[PDB]
């Protein structure tokens, strides 16, 4: 848990081979002390001190673990961990090496290199999940009474069905 | 059947000239699958653009589609020596497909005259009875011309059919050679073997005078 | 990479039918879709119909359905094409052609695109039988001058002047499948007058089914 | 488990074509890598090229492209490798070098390597004819004495000395190509001339593509 | 393109003592895709080691590999009897996969001279036409054995079927012959014959010498 959180991000592309370097299990499952015990307790006490505070705690973990799936929900990333998209790397000026960002630079120093225009790029990513792409897939499957009749696409069909 | 319809005609740009062509069909083509074939006489047809938007590895970047539905288009913006050739494409989508009309691209001088020659029939196949009288059209631009024979004071279509050289690449001209079929007896009549070429550049109808005899 | 050695071109008796092959060579043999293209020696370009060989799937053609036959035998590895019918209208060059795939591969997933191709032979078919011509000096500051090639069988032959020495300022043109049973051809140059009696135009044909390759004088 | 077997030896021309097999019978035939590998009599190797039997996914060594066409069957279980133009630089023996594998036998996971292998046919590549030799003993502490065989065609020839009973320092000799395409051995035995008029050394000269047997002592 | 020399040329190796085997690759060949092979006579090209640190079902233990990276190695601390005879690698890292050309392991006995009993020809190949001038040498140490087919005391070209053996397993040693393919009226005419042999377990050419006849 959060053990190459200082390294590089080229030395935590060793965090990324494995799980986010244990991120996301240690979001949701350090949850487990106050599951194991809110109700272990047997006694009367006539009034509750944690009864609002551990509430609040945990109801403030839930939502904010609930904020993130439902913002990969709609950048169609939705189970995946590492996705990419179609949105390019825009003209966004922190425009730089690829040699030297995925070498030599921390996951945090990364932060505060592009701390700006972050909601820009998260306003950005649905536009290309969604307004062209749901409406290309919409596209897709509505006009093709020769959706039967398909002639010479089987090649794909046959390489897609093994691989 | 969708039959696919480009539609410039002769490409005759200059050497570095944006090659645009028209590249239509007569309906729409399903998914807008189409691929681009670059074709050059006795060699391979070559694909260019795949799905009609995107290129393989080892086919020039020069080389750019564009378009969808019904109409597609290809752009070239430097036009080198050897891309001066026949384009086409060809649908994927509907099961039953046609390739393109045909546009040839080519080096573009200027409008020009020829030096015009005729071989009279040689002796070695006019003592077999084969006679055969051969027009020659050297050095001219462009290509597109019209040739009306002389032959005995009228006109013929049907025995001079025309072979015509396409650009030469050193001199960026073209060549055509008319051959008519005539025998020796008929040799010994005829008088006139004059082909009347019109052009640009053979803006009134020449000859080059010869008769039985020479 | 992807190599499609396609069998030689072929004269045959028209009315009957004619068979043709493509040896594959790198790739694979079956799950791409194989198929084949026509085009008459002058048009543009034109597809006939494919087969997949792992599946036998057949997609045959919106006109010639009926006289075609596709077939793939993996076993030896090839792809045949069953024509009928021999005809001057059967004329045409015959490219066996291969769908590609995305990368630098033969296993991927296919684009759907004839990328690699073969090296295609012109399926004309024959009238008579073989002939050797004759070749002439052709009669004209700058004389012209011709080798005319003219009513021979089959195509084609090549022009050549001094042996090649002569090499600019060539002018071909190509055989005709004329109106005589034969074929005939024409090919010019460019040489001046006044060199006529000091460097003698020789052109050299190469006729190879007929077997006729002489030495011809030009001195007009 | 797995086996190899591949057709008799066989004697070629130049410019021919040979269909060598390769039948495999035991452990996964289908899957695993069906390839080939050539060696001149005792030296180095270099890939010939080989299929899969599965899908018939193909690659030829870049040296022999448009020299090779290697099959696959799946009822035979074999390849027909069909080279093109035979050469007698090409001479060599062509063991079938299936791919190897764990297990199990031949089912387990396959390794790249080439475990599995037939014992190769050496295809002679010459334009004689088939002719059988005479014998040559060799007229002269511990000496030696043999049997030559010259002026023979094609491989093999056998030998042995006073009927395979006799082996104290039998020296048999590799082959050799002479000037016109020539095949001879050579087989001595280091026994002395002092022994020699006591007792026979009696060798026995045989020619299996003919099969004619002499026998020979050799005198003082 | 990969590229393999197999280092070294060979080794005479006596049986137990170390044997340092070795081949070398250009380019990467990743994921240790290096194996190792033997030929036997009789026998194919068998796989000793695959893999080049892995190692097959039924091959023995002191077969192992070593190296990685770009350059690999063979090692065999004790030499058994049976591990004598030319050693291959082979990459497949690629769809090229080409082999070692072969560092033959060999057995090393001591100094070892030969026995060169040259031979005057014999009458039965006198008879058809060839001159059998046979030079033998028998169970020699090293390979390394020049012998000079010296016609009329002067060694020519083109009378030498260089046929040497493997090392035989009597006594540890190779043996080397060949006859003399001379013409049969010009052995008539010539002077000398005597291989005056060259070899490095020598201190001096052992030489039996004869003339035409004699
Ligand atoms: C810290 O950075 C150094 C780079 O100098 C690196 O060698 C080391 O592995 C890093 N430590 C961790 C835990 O990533
Ligand atoms: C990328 O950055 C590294 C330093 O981290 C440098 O060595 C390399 O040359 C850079 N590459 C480019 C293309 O600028
Ligand atoms: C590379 O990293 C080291 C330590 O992580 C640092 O000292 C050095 O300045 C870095 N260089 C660049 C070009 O980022
Ligand atoms: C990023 O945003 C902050 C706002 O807190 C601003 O002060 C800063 O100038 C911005 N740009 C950077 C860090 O390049």
């Amino acid at each position: 848990f959060l053990g190459a959180a200082g390294s590089t991000m080229g030395a935590a592309s060793m965090t990324l081979t494995v799980q986010a370097r244990n991120l996301l299990s240690g979001i949701v499952q350090q949850q487990s002390n106050l599951l194991r015990a809110p109700e272990a307790q047997q006694h009367l006490l006539k009034l509750t001190v944690w009864g609002i505070k551990q509430l609040q705690a945990r109801v403030l973990a839930v939502e904010r673990y609930l904020r993130d799936q439902q913002l990969l929900g709609i950048w169609g990333c939705s189970g995946k961990l590492i996705c990419c998209t179609n949105v390019p790397w825009n003209s966004s000026w922190s425009n730089r090496n690829l040699s030297e960002i995925w070498d030599n630079m921390t996951w945090l120093q990364w932060d505060k290199e592009i701390s700006n225009y972050t909601q820009i790029i998260y306003g950005l990513l649905e536009e290309s999940q969604n307004q062209q792409e749901k409406n290309e897939q919409d596209l897709l499957a509505l006009d093709k009474w020769a959706s039967l009749w398909n002639w010479f696409d089987i090649s794909n069909w046959l390489w897609y069905i093994k691989l | 059947e969708i039959v696919l319809t480009q539609s410039p005609g002769t490409q005759s740009l200059s050497p570095g000239e944006r090659a645009t062509l028209s590249c239509r069909a007569s309906q729409s083509v399903g998914n807008n699958k189409l691929a681009w074939y670059q074709q050059r006489p006795g060699q391979a047809p070559r694909l260019l653009i795949y799905g009609a938007s995107s290129r393989p590895s080892g086919v020039a970047d020069r080389f750019s589609g564009s378009g969808s539905g019904t109409d597609f288009t290809l752009t070239i913006s430097r036009l080198e020596p050897e891309d001066f050739a026949v384009y086409y494409c060809q649908q994927y989508g509907q099961s039953l497909s046609t390739f393109g009309q045909g546009t040839k691209v080519e080096v573009k001088r200027t409008v020009a005259a020829p030096s015009v020659f005729i071989f009279p029939p040689s002796d070695e196949q006019l003592k077999s009875g084969t006679a055969s009288v051969v027009c020659l059209l050297n050095n001219f631009y462009p290509r597109e011309a019209k040739v009306q024979w002389k032959v005995d004071n009228a006109l013929q279509s049907g025995n001079s059919q025309e072979s015509v050289t396409e650009q030469d690449s050193k001199d960026s001209t073209y060549s055509l050679s008319s051959t008519l079929t005539l025998s020796k007896a008929d040799y010994e009549k005829h008088k006139v073997y004059a082909c009347e070429v019109t052009h640009q550049g053979l803006s009134s109808p020449v000859t080059k005078s010869f008769n039985r005899g020479e | 990479q992807v190599q499609l050695v396609q069998s030689g071109a072929e004269v045959k008796r028209p009315g009957s039918s004619v068979t043709v092959s493509c040896k594959a060579s790198g790739g694979s043999f079956s799950t791409y879709a194989l198929s084949w293209v026509r085009q008459a020696p002058g048009r543009g370009l034109e597809w006939m119909g494919g087969v997949i060989p792992l599946l036998t799937i057949t997609n045959y053609a919106p006109r010639f359905q009926g006289r075609i036959t596709i077939t793939a035998d993996r076993s030896t590895s090839t792809a045949y094409l069953e024509l009928n019918s021999l005809r001057p209208e059967d004329t045409a060059v015959y490219y066996c052609a291969r769908e590609g795939t995305t990368g630098w591969g033969w296993l991927g997933k296919p684009i759907g695109a004839f990328a690699h191709w073969g090296q295609g032979t012109l399926v004309t078919v024959s009238s008579a039988s073989t002939k050797g011509p004759s070749v002439f000096p052709l009669a004209p500051g700058t004389a012209a001058l011709g080798c005319l090639v003219k009513d021979y069988f089959p195509e084609p032959v090549t022009v050549s002047w001094n042996s090649g020495a002569l090499t600019s300022g060539v002018h071909t043109f190509p055989a005709v499948l004329q109106s005589s049973g034969l074929y005939s051809l024409s090919s010019v140059v460019t040489v001046p007058s006044s060199s006529l009696g000091t460097q003698t135009y020789i052109c050299n044909v190469n006729h190879k089914p007929s077997n006729t390759k002489v030495d011809k004088k030009v001195e007009p």
